[PDB]
């Protein structure tokens, strides 16, 4: 028996390097369609065995978080439960606050993952090689670049035995390449070295990576497994996009019924594309590669929509071009108005990019990024928004670029 | 009489649209400016007007030559193997005018505006000195030559050929009618008259000044250009309410030539003038912007106040804004955003310009 606990942040935790919405949680943004951790509920029911999911983040139970919990429990027949921390108690604090909820049943392991990370979650190979030597800590590790590791949790390993020898999080030089993916795999004994931490700081908050990762590396208790397929973190809005094109891309092997045909007779589709079946789109559309819908759109006759994702109940009317864009819940495009960002992506000539994210000031200068629209914005029409972020509840009038609109 | 053009060299104005063909010889509103200021002088009377240009372009004396038999005029076409200014022109007609001795026109060829060319010779006749300047009165003095104005009489007390002093806001409107006398005074050295002759015909006193009734707006430089034929377009409308193009998804004040077809569903702007056997598909937004002949506009693409070169392709999806001018035969992909570029002839675009530069 196993159950799975995901790590939602909480609200100022989230602290977002482009605001993908400010008025919904994060980890319950829709990438690529569904909500973010959705994907991991999914990947976790999937494992045979799993008998519970839980969610620890310090979030209020808002509304949509309670609704979205309704649905996916009748979704994927799993009880899935949302505890709350009293207070930010960080990445490993809530692990050892909760250790009752968690431990209750005794389950034979248990999976932590990060509700940031999209990635291909082979919870199933992390299982046979714990099944196989039943060490208490193991950790997805994945191939970085030697510049884009400093941002990451570097690994160094014993290549034979695959055991962590070394462990250093966000250094300031270069470590190793192998970097934490955020998701791990704790064996019950795992609660007892966190509890250890905890009289440390009597002498409350517990960082996992900081405070057990980075101090027990080396003493035969941390195992990394290497791994192959997509991985990213979804810590910004053009992290999220680029995340929504990787989970579209994946959808060819697992939901083919997920993905857009090419149906003829309505709307062109080229690429991976995600309309909701709610959605009404308009057959002289078209919609580029990588493009979400979401339930309750309506596209409208002749829209071009590329790199784009759109929430639920936004509406664009007759010959508006959106490319790399984020629009929010009911905001309206008018007509002939263009909305367009700067895929900021990942180096094409380097082996192992990874696509780093950047906290919408270079050095003091704003930098060309996805052009994010708020909940309720109106975009009027034959007007261009050009790499800007607006703020929600704001009616436009004139042309923006450049710009956060207040 | 007899009527002097100065064509001239060619200019680093406009110099994106100029470099295929002379810059008298592009359409603005479906005619050459040639054409506008030889039509207004084939309904002055005049039998012979010259064009002095300083290099020789064998498509322009194709075109003078072609337009010669249906104007009803003879042109004469005297070239300047080396640029004289714009006083040196006639000096080199000067042998070329000098066996009448009757007061004949100069004009500027990048000049649009009403032509009161019968006024114009009853206010030189009027006045009976050597010569008339036509003046104008307009926003800026800052980028023209600068006049002082009289009483009744209308003699010039100075003339200034260059701004910063702001003594009026009247400007020179670039057509004069000269007396032979003065013809005398200007040497075959090169010089400009706008500048040197005239400066020191106006302390004597012998110019005079007569001001233009409507729209004058020189069209040598490309957002000229464009608000030229904004303002060009009232007045035809006011003058020739049968030439501008009605339609039920038409919006303002557009002409658009025979030849040219339009889709349905797409909104024609005002101030839009459409060349003959441009291809302008469905859901296609155009505001104040000319385009030339044979240019193709595809389907679902914005455009305001920009200019579209000859046999040119704009692709789908593509806007376009603040006078961005097209070469001939130019290639814009699908989706892409021109802000202020002035693009060189038979180059493809694959790059959007937001930012306001000139293209390879
Ligand atoms: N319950 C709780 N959860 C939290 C808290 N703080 C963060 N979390 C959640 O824990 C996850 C990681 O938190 P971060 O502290 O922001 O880590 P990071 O800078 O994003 O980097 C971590 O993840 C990377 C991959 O995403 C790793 O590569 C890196 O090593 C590190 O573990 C995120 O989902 C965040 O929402 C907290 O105080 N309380
Ligand atoms: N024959 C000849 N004609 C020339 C030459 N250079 C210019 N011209 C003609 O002279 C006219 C004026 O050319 P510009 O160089 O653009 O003059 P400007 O800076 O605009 O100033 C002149 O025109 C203004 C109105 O447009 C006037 O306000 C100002 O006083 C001045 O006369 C143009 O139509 C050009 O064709 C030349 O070398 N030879």
């Amino acid at each position: 028996m196993l159950k799975a606990v995901i790590l939602i942040g909480g609200p100022q935790k989230g602290t977002r390097f482009r605001p993908l919405s400010f008025e919904v949680p994060k980890p319950l943004f829709p990438v690529a369609g569904v909500p973010m951790i959705q994907h991991h509920i999914e990947a976790c029911a999937q494992v045979p065995g799993m008998q519970e999911i839980l969610l620890i983040g310090f979030y209020q139970p808002d509304e949509p978080l309670t609704q979205f919990l309704e649905a996916a429990q009748q979704e994927f027949n799993l009880p899935v439960r949302y505890l709350q921390e009293f207070a930010p108690l960080g990445t490993g604090g809530g692990l050892y606050h909760f250790r009752d909820q968690i431990l209750a049943g005794s389950p034979e392991a248990f999976f932590v993952l990060n509700a940031d990370v999209c990635s291909d979650f082979p919870l199933s190979a992390m299982l046979e090689a714990h099944r196989r030597q039943r060490h208490p800590f193991l950790l997805l590790g994945t191939t970085a670049n030697r510049t884009q590791s400093l941002n990451y949790g570097c690994i160094v390993e014993n290549p034979q035995t695959h055991e962590v020898l070394h462990y250093v999080e966000k250094p300031s030089t270069f470590i190793s390449d192998i970097i934490n993916c955020g998701i791990y795999l704790f064996s019950p004994e795992a609660l007892k070295p966190l509890r250890d931490v905890f009289q440390r700081n009597q002498q409350g908050t517990i960082r996992l990576e900081q405070d057990v990762f980075s101090a027990l590396a080396g003493q035969g208790q941390i195992y990394v497994h290497l791994t192959d397929g997509i991985w990213s973190q979804i810590k910004s809005a053009g992290s999220a996009l680029y995340a929504s094109r990787l989970y579209l891309s994946r959808y060819q092997d697992t939901h083919p019924e997920r993905l857009a045909k090419h149906t003829p007779g309505g709307p062109w589709i080229r690429g991976n594309v995600y309309i909701h079946p709610t959605a009404k789109v308009a057959p002289s559309a078209v919609l580029g590669p990588n493009v979400s819908i979401g339930k309750g759109v309506t596209v409208g006759e002749g829209v071009r929509l590329r790199e784009s994702i759109v929430l639920h109940g936004a509406t664009l009317q007759e010959h508006t071009c959106v490319l790399h864009s984020i629009v929010g819940w009911g905001s309206t495009v008018g007509r002939w108005a263009r909305v367009e960002g700067t895929p900021s992506d990942p180096n094409p000539n380097d082996p192992r990019a990874r696509m780093d994210s950047e906290s919408l000031f270079k050095d003091g200068k704003l930098l060309p990024a996805i052009t994010i629209l708020g909940c309720r914005v109106r975009i009027p029409a034959e007007v261009l928004i050009l790499n800007s972020i607006v703020l929600p509840h704001k009616e436009l009038s004139r042309s923006f670029t450049n710009q956060i609109i207040l | 009489m007899k009527a002097l053009i100065l064509v001239g060299g060619y200019g680093t104005r406009l110099r994106p649209l100029t470099l295929s063909t002379p810059k008298p010889l592009v359409d603005f509103c479906n005619k050459p400016i040639l054409l506008h200021q030889v039509e207004a002088l084939a309904a002055a009377g005049v039998d012979h007007v010259i064009l002095a240009v300083s290099y020789m372009s064998q498509v322009l004396e194709k075109e003078m030559k072609a337009q010669e038999q249906r104007l009803g005029i003879r042109i004469s076409m005297s070239h300047e193997e080396e640029p004289l200014g714009t006083a040196g022109p006639l000096a080199l007609a000067r042998d070329l005018l000098s066996e009448t001795a009757d007061p004949f026109f100069v004009l500027n060829s990048d000049v649009i505006c009403d032509f009161p060319f019968q006024a114009m010779v009853q206010f030189h006749r009027h006045h009976g000195q050597e010569g008339s300047i036509l003046v104008t009165k307009v926003e800026e003095p800052s980028k023209y030559g600068v006049v002082v104005c009289e009483a009744d009489t209308g003699r010039i007390h100075r003339f200034v050929e260059k701004p910063q002093v702001f003594v009026s806001n009247k400007i020179n409107a670039g057509m004069y009618i000269l007396s032979p006398a003065v013809l005398q005074r200007i040497q075959l050295q090169p010089t400009s008259i706008e500048k040197e002759v005239f400066p020191i015909m106006a302390k004597e006193g012998q110019l005079y000044a007569m001001e233009l009734q409507g729209f004058w707006m020189d069209i040598g430089q490309p957002k000229d250009f464009l608000t030229g034929m904004c303002l060009f377009l009232q007045s035809l409308r006011q003058k020739q309410p049968e030439r501008l193009c009605s339609g039920p998804g038409i919006v303002g004040n557009v002409l658009v030539d025979p030849s040219a077809r339009i889709g349905q569903n797409c909104s024609i702007g005002p101030n839009v003038s459409l060349g003959p056997g441009v291809v302008v598909e469905d859901g296609v937004c155009i505001r104040r912007c000319t385009v030339l002949r044979d240019a193709r506009i595809r389907s679902h693409s914005w455009l305001e106040s920009c200019i579209v070169g000859w046999r040119c392709r704009v692709g789908q999806w593509v806007r376009m804004e603040n006078v961005t001018v097209l070469g001939e035969d130019v290639i814009v992909n699908d989706e892409l955003y021109l802000n202020g570029a002035s693009v060189l002839p038979h180059k493809s675009i694959g790059e959007s310009v937001p930012e306001p530069r000139i293209i390879m």
